[PDB]
This record gives structure tokens, sequence and C-alpha cells, in this order.
RNA sequence: CCGGCCGGGAACUCAAAGGAGACUGCCAGUGAUAAACUGGAGGAAGGUGGGGAUGACGUCAAGUCAUCAUGGCCCUUACGACCAGGGCUACACACGUGCUACAAUGGCGCAUACAAAGAGAAGCGACCUCGCGAGAGCAAGCGGACCUCAUAAAGUGCGUCGUAGUCCGGAUUGGAGUCUGCAACUCGACUCCAUGAAGUCGGAAUCGCUAGUAAUCGUGGAUCAGAAUGCCACGGUGAAUAC
């Protein structure tokens, strides 16, 4: 249990929180219950969307969610059609009037959300694992990445030992707190059992 | 320690007689932390101990602590079949800092109904040349020149 | 005079939204007393990181909050009410009062 | 023990059974899981078999058994020594 | 936890919702020093005729996310384990690790 | 007019105002006497006095909070020192080589995790 | 010297010696003299024969030394007969007031029974 | 009204935002013109200033399927579900971690100085009024640098007890209580009074600690209706020693 979550330990050096919101000790764990399952309800609907960084920010009784993806053309559907249909729901669990805004993800292939749901989609479908890790490594250097690590966790190809293997490109510092280090976690659900997918990526490092 | 070297830090004077070693004194008698009801033993010390003696203040504690200070000590050097126990010359301040234990060791095992009374019957024999810090310096003395073929 | 507090937890937004209440009604009004720092809540918390049998190891967080004062004497007929139809920033609550 | 302004503490059911017990004249044994119950001096002279989490213990309450609860003379566990 | 640990707790709160203001009326006749004791006998004997699950001191905080019953905090309304995870995530704004 | 001084300590801080005159002393209202009930307490403020030559020249008035018997007394002496050089800029010399003008920034060591206090680890034992 | 059908010491003090009495504390004793009317730092030796007597007519409406021996013994001895929770305790060597007796229950049991 | 409370004042403390500073940089000297190291003028700080967080590749088929998720297998008028009482608190006994002790550097009584960090709405709960006391009554004050929790204790001044199982130690049981709580028998904490064990510094063995450390003495907090000698956090006093 040895390496920190490196999102924690950069949130409040050069990474942003995803829910912005004030309360007191009252009303504390009643938002933090009402962002849990907006965020819950928003990852079933849009899990053939590209959506990574759903961030809740609800300023004096009404909540505005921000929608990072990388295509709106399935998030919006018809232009501003989705982007309601799921307005209605939203403000069923919150209890506010909510807004669902969106700003659109370019580059798909420097997310680290969407290169665990690039590879988890792959692992599903019964691809060779090894193949599947080299297509996010090489992706990211054309597209201008200083470093990329991916690691696959857990029964590799079918086998009953279990194992952990990974890959390494270019540079991924970690204990310098000032790397803009993107990093996230998937879940492949196979015959066999559980695979873990975990993918770093650098960028540069946010002077101050 | 292995590597380095560090020296000493300051040790604070009192208000009493401008005397580094009135300091050092009551710092080996200070248990648990209280300098308060240690200070003023070492100063209900004093009192009763030149009287006796006739002498100044600080100058009878001066000689009292002289019939007590180790001369040839015997440490462990262990690199031949048992432990030797080789003699040495001591350096100025482990015969200070080794006397003064011995006199507030002797002081905790007397049976009168002070502390400063257990110590009076202890610093004023300590200058007599009897008692139990001197059976101390002695006893070093003795294990001192019984290891004496050895250098 | 007129109190407001604000409550925060980011420690610049709240030093974003000073130069946001003060320029709204530094020119309608006058004698505005001024924008007063007060101690910082320190809330901290401590957990455990294994899920079965690890006593001693640990992490410990803390929230920290905020907290400024800013001070309107006398209002005029056109000072609070240009305060009044403004907004502030999320993870902030105002604290408008008078006495 | 309970406090004095709250007065004594009894079940609703048992005060009602003991006083139906009194009232009929029966001798038969009243079998109760009110160990909670404090015991009030018309149920001296009855018997009254309080539960011990396994069965029902008879209780004939004799005097000296009114600031006293029902549990105390239903013993719970059961012991003869280790060797 | 299981699913009949947490649907056992649900009507703990729905019962102790339902009778709050009569199970607080019967305290407060026992709670009046200068009452009688014809009525101080009528307000002992009605509150075991409340459910059990009406009292406030019967239901018991659990994790709303898992439901586990230990490692509570009541900031959060979490146990120990998943604060700290959504905590590393940034869902949690100002919960940052410290070092003083 | 005055001369100002400014001293700290464990959690202590200092208040010492100058005024010339009797070298009169007082110590939170009090005098100096009344509020040091420790003789070594009633030394240390003095330290900076018998170094130089102004325990006549100079009045010395004491507001102190926080801290302890030597965290307060330890308080006022690096005060004075500070404001034996408002005055000189002379003086400065020997108070450093006193160890006056320097702050001994020992603080007290937090309790960590896993630990008893600052540094006792509990009793650890192999079997 | 002498109250109360015991013998009560000589040299020690007003308040300290009558504790002697089997049902007397440091705080009872002080309702016996600042009702009967002695200062509390004199001892037991010299006062006055005048003294000794009103004493006892404190004390006496106490329940003390043989009177207070016997409802001890009538008190545990009901506890036996009964068969409650106290007394089963009390016939049998193991504490009454709840404690743990899976370890240190070395007072009502004595010392360590070795296995035999 | 002798109390910063109250004119007023922005000094000082304190609060918290932004800049400042420390880099072997300037000084001699050793060494290979190197890297470095030794001593120093300065300075609040000197050479990693002090503390933390940060735990590379992998090892132990290390721990957890009972936080959660999950391949497989197994259960289905029961291995699922509801209820009351009982049990998780048992005791010939064995080991680990603690608190309190064995006293005069102390116990009691009386007067009296000195902190830091915290929490608070179904919350904390001034004063007044009773109660031997924990508490009760009436009921202000505060969503809080405003108000309360809150009295720091060790210490110092004076006084006593003068080496006894004691004016040391507090276990243990008898009779009364209070409180929170539908409910204190099993199986709660606390008060008052009566009782007043072992214990007089512990064989072999073994542990923690390098400076504001150890030792010491208080204080808060989280879980929580209630229930800390535990866990986490805070200041006061403050050593010995490293050839
Ligand atoms: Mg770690
Ligand atoms: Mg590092
Ligand atoms: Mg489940
Ligand atoms: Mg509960
Ligand atoms: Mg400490
Ligand atoms: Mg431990
Ligand atoms: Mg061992
Ligand atoms: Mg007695
Ligand atoms: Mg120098
Ligand atoms: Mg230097
Ligand atoms: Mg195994
Ligand atoms: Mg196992
Ligand atoms: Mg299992
Ligand atoms: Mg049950
Ligand atoms: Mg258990
Ligand atoms: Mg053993
Ligand atoms: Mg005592
Ligand atoms: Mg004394
Ligand atoms: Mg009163
Ligand atoms: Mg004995
Ligand atoms: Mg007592
Ligand atoms: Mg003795
Ligand atoms: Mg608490
Ligand atoms: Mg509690």
């Amino acid at each position: 249990g040895q390496k920190v979550h490196p999102n924690g330990i950069r949130l409040g050096i050069v990474k942003p929180w995803n829910s912005t919101w004030f309360a007191n000790t009252k009303e504390f764990a009643d938002n933090l219950d009402s962002d849990f399952k907006v965020r819950q309800y928003l990852t079933k609907e849009l899990a053939k969307a590209s959506v990574s960084r759903i961030v809740i920010e609800r300023p004096a009784k009404s909540i505005r969610v921000t929608i990072h993806t990388a295509r709106p053309g399935i998030v919006i559907g018809k232009k501003g059609e989705d982007v309601e249909k799921l307005r209605k729901v939203v403000a069923d669990i919150a209890g506010v009037p909510a807004q669902i805004n969106i700003a659109e993800v370019r580059k798909p292939e420097l997310d680290a959300k969407l290169v665990a749901d690039s590879i988890t989609s792959q692992l599903e479908r019964r691809v060779m694992f090894r193949r599947a890790m080299k297509r996010a490594v090489q992706n990211a250097m054309r597209l201008g990445a200083k470093g990329i690590k991916v690691e696959v966790s857990g029964r590799l190809g079918g086998a009953e030992i279990a194992r952990t293997e990974w890959y390494r490109e270019g540079r991924v510092p970690l204990h310098t707190l000032r790397a803009d280090i993107d990093y996230n976690t998937s879940e492949a659900h196979t015959t066999y059992g559980v695979i873990g997918v975990k993918v770093w990526i650098f960028k540069g490092e946010i002077l101050g | 320690p292995r590597r380095r070297v560090i020296g000493q830090r300051k040790i604070l004077p009192d208000p009493k007689f401008g005397s580094e070693l009135l300091a050092k004194f009551v710092n080996i008698l200070m248990v648990d932390g209280k300098k308060s009801t240690a200070e003023s033993i070492v100063y209900s010390a004093l009192e009763t101990l030149a009287q006796r003696s006739g002498k100044s203040e600080l100058e009878a504690f001066e000689v009292a602590l002289e019939n007590v200070r180790p001369t040839v000590e015997v440490k462990s050097r262990r690199v031949g079949g048992s432990t030797y126990q080789v003699p040495v010359e001591v350096r100025p301040v482990r015969r200070n800092a080794l006397a003064m234990r011995w006199i507030v060791e002797a002081a905790r095992k007397r049976g009168d109904k002070s502390m400063a009374l257990r110590l009076a019957n202890e610093l004023s024999d300590a200058a007599e040349n009897k008692g139990t810090a001197v059976k101390k310096r002695e006893d070093v003395h003795r294990m001192a020149e019984a290891n004496k073929a050895f250098a | 005079r007129i109190r407001i507090r604000l409550k925060a937890f980011d420690h610049r937004l709240i030093d974003q939204a000073t130069a946001e209440i003060v320029e709204t009604a530094k020119r309608t009004g006058a004698q505005v007393r001024g924008p007063i720092p007060l101690p910082t809540r320190k809330e901290r918390f401590t957990v455990l990181i294994s899920p079965h049998v690890n006593k001693d190891a640990r992490d410990q967080y803390e929230i920290r909050t905020h907290l400024r004062l800013v001070d309107i004497v006398e209002p005029t007929e056109k000072t609070v009410d240009a305060l009044m139809r403004l907004d502030l920033a999320a993870g902030v609550d105002v604290q408008i009062s008078l006495g | 023990p309970r406090s004095l302004k709250k007065g004594p503490f009894i079940d609703l059911h048992l005060l009602k059974k003991v006083e139906k017990a009194v009232e009929s004249g029966d001798k038969k044994p009243l079998r109760t899981w009110s160990r909670r119950s404090t015991i009030f001096p018309n149920m001296i002279g009855l018997t009254i078999a309080v539960h011990n989490g396994r069965q029902h213990v008879p209780v004939f309450v004799t005097d000296e058994m009114v600031g006293h609860k029902l549990g105390e003379f239903a013993p719970t566990r059961t012991y003869r020594g280790h060797a | 936890a299981k699913q009949s640990m947490k649907a056992r707790e649900v009507k703990r709160v729905a019962l102790a919702d339902k009778y709050f203001a009569k199970r607080a009326e019967l305290k407060a006749i026992i709670s009046d020093v200068n009452a009688s004791d014809e009525d101080r006998w009528n307000a002992v004997l009605k509150l075991q005729t409340l459910p059990r699950d009406s009292s406030p001191s019967r239901q018991r905080n659990r994790c709303r996310q898992t439901g586990r019953p230990h490692g509570f905090l009541r900031k959060f309304g979490l146990s120990r384990i998943k604060v700290r995870e959504a905590a590393m995530r940034g869902e949690i704004p100002g919960l940052k690790k410290a070092s003083w | 007019n005055q001369y100002y001084g400014t001293g700290r300590r464990k959690s202590s801080a200092a208040r010492v105002f100058i005024k010339p005159g009797n070298g009169k002393i007082v110590i939170n209202q009090r005098s100096l006497e009344q509020y040091f009930g420790r003789e070594t307490a009633r030394m240390v403020v003095r330290q900076p006095l018998e170094l130089v030559d102004m325990v006549e020249k100079l009045d010395l008035y004491i507001t102190v909070k926080g801290g302890g018997i030597s965290g307060q007394a330890g308080a006022i002496r690096h005060g004075i020192t500070r404001a034996l050089m408002e005055y000189d800029e002379s003086l400065r010399s020997e108070l450093r080589k006193a160890g006056f003008v320097t702050r001994d920034a020992r603080q007290v060591e937090r309790k960590k995790v896993g630990l008893r206090k600052a540094r006792r680890r509990p009793q650890f034992s192999k079997r | 010297a002498r109250i109360a059908g015991i013998n009560i010491p000589d040299h020690k003090h007003a308040v300290i010696a009558l504790t002697s009495i089997y049902g007397v504390g440091k705080t009872r004793s002080k309702a016996i003299l600042a009702a009967a009317g002695i200062a509390e730092d004199v001892k037991i030796s010299e006062l006055s024969e005048g003294q000794i007597d009103t004493l006892r007519d404190e004390v006496a409406k106490f329940v003390v030394e043989g009177d207070l021996r016997r409802e001890i013994s009538m008190s545990i001895k009901r506890l036996m007969d009964l068969g409650c929770y106290r007394g089963l305790r009390h016939r049998r060597g193991l504490p009454v007031r709840g404690q743990r007796t899976k370890t240190n229950a070395r007072t009502r049991k004595g010392p360590r029974k070795p296995i035999k």
C-alpha cells in the first residue's frame, strides 16, 4: 500500500476539486449524499458517452454541472434535447433548480479517464491484453505527451495465477508535486474475474 | 555517535552565587523535571554545610567534592577471551560529573526525615572522608589498581 | 453599521470576492470601514487507511475555513440596493446585516 | 437504580397479570419475560416463573423480595467448574 | 452490510419521527416535579405501549453508501474507508492532507 | 522619546517599554518581586542589565502574556535586549556574544501518529 | 482517652484518633467535635475529664462497633438465602459489582491458585 | 464604578493575505587549479535550520470475499426474514499493552500565580435559588476572536502530620442517591457515607529515549442518549549523557 493517490496530494497545488461548494456542518453530509447520486446516474446514463470530469458547483440554492467530455454530439443529442431530458431527473435527486452546462474536452488520447475506458472495453470483448496496452502507450506520444504509464492488474489472459504488468514511455515524475499528473482507474468485468487499469499521463510542470 | 561530534550547549548560571557548577549539581539532583524543589534543597544544603565546617558556603562543598573525584576508571575493551577491564586516565569533566552523581545517590538512600537532612549528612562526611560517596571512589579505585596489569 | 461576513473554503477566491464587494459600493458610498481578516478554523481529521487491521497506518486530513469582514457605516439610498442585486461566486455564503 | 421522582418501573402487562391473578385468586405459575420489572407488594405469595433466556424457572415471592427485580432469581448462565 | 440491515434502519427513523411529540410529552410529565402522582403513574405506564423504535436513541448511524456500523464520521455520514476514497478524487471541498 | 523591544520564547511574547529614570520595574501592572515568585525567574529578566552599565539609566515597563514561568521570563529577556539596542546600536556586539539577541527557537514538538508522545514509541516486545 | 467501647490512641490528634471507631471517618468526626465544641488539633490525651463525658453522647447516636458489625453480617446473610444474584456471588467468592472475572479477580478469590 | 469598560488612537501584541531572507554566498586554510570538507566576519536562523507529508523495482500465494465490488461453487417453507429474552461482560488458569500505587522531591487543609489547542442548535448551557455532593429549579447568552464549554495543574506563600502498613495506598464489599435513557438484575457512569486488600520499589530477562527529547503535570477532541486508565491532538515545567 505504498503509493499515494496522485490527485489528492496535488489538490492544493496544480489540480482542482470536482466539487467547489460551501456548507456548514449541518447540511454537509446531505449535500455529499446529493453529490454522489447525481454523479452515479450520470455515469450509468453517459456510459456510451465520453464523460470524464463531472463538476458539481452549486452556488446559492441551485446546482450546476459542467460535463467534461470528448463529444457533446451525443451528450447534447439534438441541440437542446438531452441537455434538458437529463436535467429533469437531475432536479429530482438534488432538490434545487439544476443547470447542466457543457465544456468540451478536445484531444481524447490525453485523458486518463478515457484511456481507462478505451482499454477496458477492449478487455471486455476479449482482445489480447498486451496489444491494447500498446495502443494507448503509443497514441499519447504522437499527440504530444511527455510521459505515459499503463498497467493491467489481475488475471491476465485467462490463466489461473493472477499477475500485474505495466509499460512506460517518456517520463512520469510522481514525487515532483508540480507535475501535471492525469491519473484515473477503471474496472473490467470479464468471465474469469475482475481486471483493473491504471494510467499516468504527464504534460508539464505548471509554474508558480 | 559513529559519524560526528557535538560540543556543549549553554548551562545558565544561577541567581545565587554566579557559578556554572551550581547549576550542575541541581541538574543531577533534579528528578521528574522539578527545578523548583531541587534548587531549594541545594540552598538549604549549603546553610548547614558551612555551619559545621566554618568555611564559606560554596567553598565547603568544593572540598567535600574533592574526596570523591575519580582519577582512574576501568572501561571495557573486550577484544580478548573475556571482557578486559582496562584502566584509563579520566578526562577532567568526568572526574566531576561522576563525583556529583555519587553524592546525589547516597542522599537518596538514608533514613532521615528530610531530603536536606539526608543530604547534609553526606556532604558533611564527604569533606570528612567517610560515608558512602567515598566508599564509591575507593571501590572504583580498588578495581582500577587490580587491573593495572593491562595497558 | 452594516456587517458583511464571508465564509469560504478557498483562500484566494475569498480574496477574489473582496475586490468584488468593495467595488460595488465604493462608487456609490464613502467611509467604507474595510476588509478586516479574522482567524482561520483548521478543522482536522484522522481515519484508518487499511480495510482490516493496521492501527498505526493513518492519514491526517483537514478543512480550513477563511473569514473576512466588510463594514459599511452608513448607507446611502444607492449603496446597499446596488450591492443587493449582485450575487457572489460559489463556495461562499455572505451574511449581510444591520446591527 | 431508577430515580425516585420517576418512581418504580414495571411493565404494564405484568401489572395487569398479577392484578388478574389476585382478583381471580389462582396459584397458577405466571410465566413472564419481564426481568426488568420491579416487584410490587401485591406479587407477594404468588408463583411467577420469569424467563432466563432458555426456559422458565419459578419464583415464589417471599417478603424480602420487594425492592429487588425478577431477573435476580432467574440465573441466565450456567457453570459447574472447570475440572 | 446486509440489505436487511439497511431496511431495518429505515423504519427506525420513520417510527421515531412519527411519535416524537407523543414520547416527549410523557417525559415532561415526569420532568415536572410539581405534578400529581395520579398523572406521574399515567405517564410511566403509557410509554411502554409506544414502540421501541419510536425512541430517538434506538437508531444507529451507518455509512450512507455501504451501511457499515463502525468508523463513522458525522460530518460526512460515511465510514473511514469511503471518506478517504472520495477525498483522493476531489469531491470533498477543502479536505486534503495536512502537516504541521 | 521612549524605547521599545520585542521578545519571544516557547509560546510567550513580551512588550518592553523603556524610559529614562530611577530603574523602576513594573511587570503586568505589578512589581518585580510581586510578579515573579521564582528567584531564577527574578534573575533572568536582569541578565542584560548586569552585562552593560544601564541598571540605573533606564526605567523598564513590562506587559507580558502567554506561556509560563520560564516562558514569560525568557520573553522579557529577549525584549529588553531588543530595547538596549533600540537605544544605543553600540551594545549589540556584547549582547551577541552573550547570546541575548538570538531568539532560541526551540518550540514544542507535536504528537505524531503511532507514537505516545513526540518521540516516545510504545513498548515493543518481539513476542 | 477511651471512646465508644474500644481504646482510642493517646498521642494522635482529635479528629484522627476517633477514626479508630468502626463507623466514623474523617468527615463524621468533624461532625463530632464541631457540635461538641472542641478544637480539632489537640490530642485525645490532655482532654479534660468534662470533655470525654459528653463526647460519647455525640458518639452514641451513630450505629457503631457492635451495632454496625451485626447489620453488615445480617445484610450479607440476607442476600445469601433468598437466592438473588448478589448472594450467589457472596457464596461463590466471585465479585459482585459487575467487574471482569476473566482476569483481575484477585481480591474476592484470594491470590493465585496453581493447577493441581 | 479603578476592571480596556469608555473617549479615542492606530502604535504594540495578535490575526491573515502579499513581498523579504540562507545559496558554502563573501574569509582564510587543507586537498588533484576539481568536487568537497574544517574553522568565521555576519545574522533571528549556517551548511539537509527544526518537524511533517512524500514509500522506486520487487519480496512474504503477507492481511482483508465481514466496508465495498467480483469469477466460481453452494442455500431456497431455508444457510432467507420478523420478534422477545439471553449471550458477546462466563472463569481452576496462561501471555501482551496500560493506569494507580508502595510516600516527606510526599499526603491533607488554606491562601494564591501561570497556558495552548479546540467544539458548539434536538447544541454549550452565566448568574440567581436550593442540595454534604453528582445534580435540580427558574431561566439570560451565543451558529460564535463577540457567548458559553473554562476552574489549568505541577508550582509559590503559610500551617500540620515526623517513618508506623502510617493523616501513605486506594482495592473491595454494606446502606443510601443522582443522572442520561421505553428500560440500568444479568450489564452504565457519577455522588455521599460506613468498610480500609495487596503493595514498603520487584529473580533471570526485557523496552523507550539524543533537546524543548526523556521525565513530569494538566487540558481538549473524535465515536457517542449515556459510557476512556484507549486512540488522536495541545501547552506548562524541563534533565543526564555520547570517550
Ligand atoms: Mg504511504
Ligand atoms: Mg523526495
Ligand atoms: Mg450487498
Ligand atoms: Mg446508539
Ligand atoms: Mg508533552
Ligand atoms: Mg499500539
Ligand atoms: Mg517477554
Ligand atoms: Mg474508623
Ligand atoms: Mg561565527
Ligand atoms: Mg558558523
Ligand atoms: Mg495464504
Ligand atoms: Mg488469514
Ligand atoms: Mg470469513
Ligand atoms: Mg434481540
Ligand atoms: Mg467483545
Ligand atoms: Mg506471566
Ligand atoms: Mg489518603
Ligand atoms: Mg506537606
Ligand atoms: Mg450552592
Ligand atoms: Mg501487608
Ligand atoms: Mg475516601
Ligand atoms: Mg519506609
Ligand atoms: Mg466527546
Ligand atoms: Mg459521550
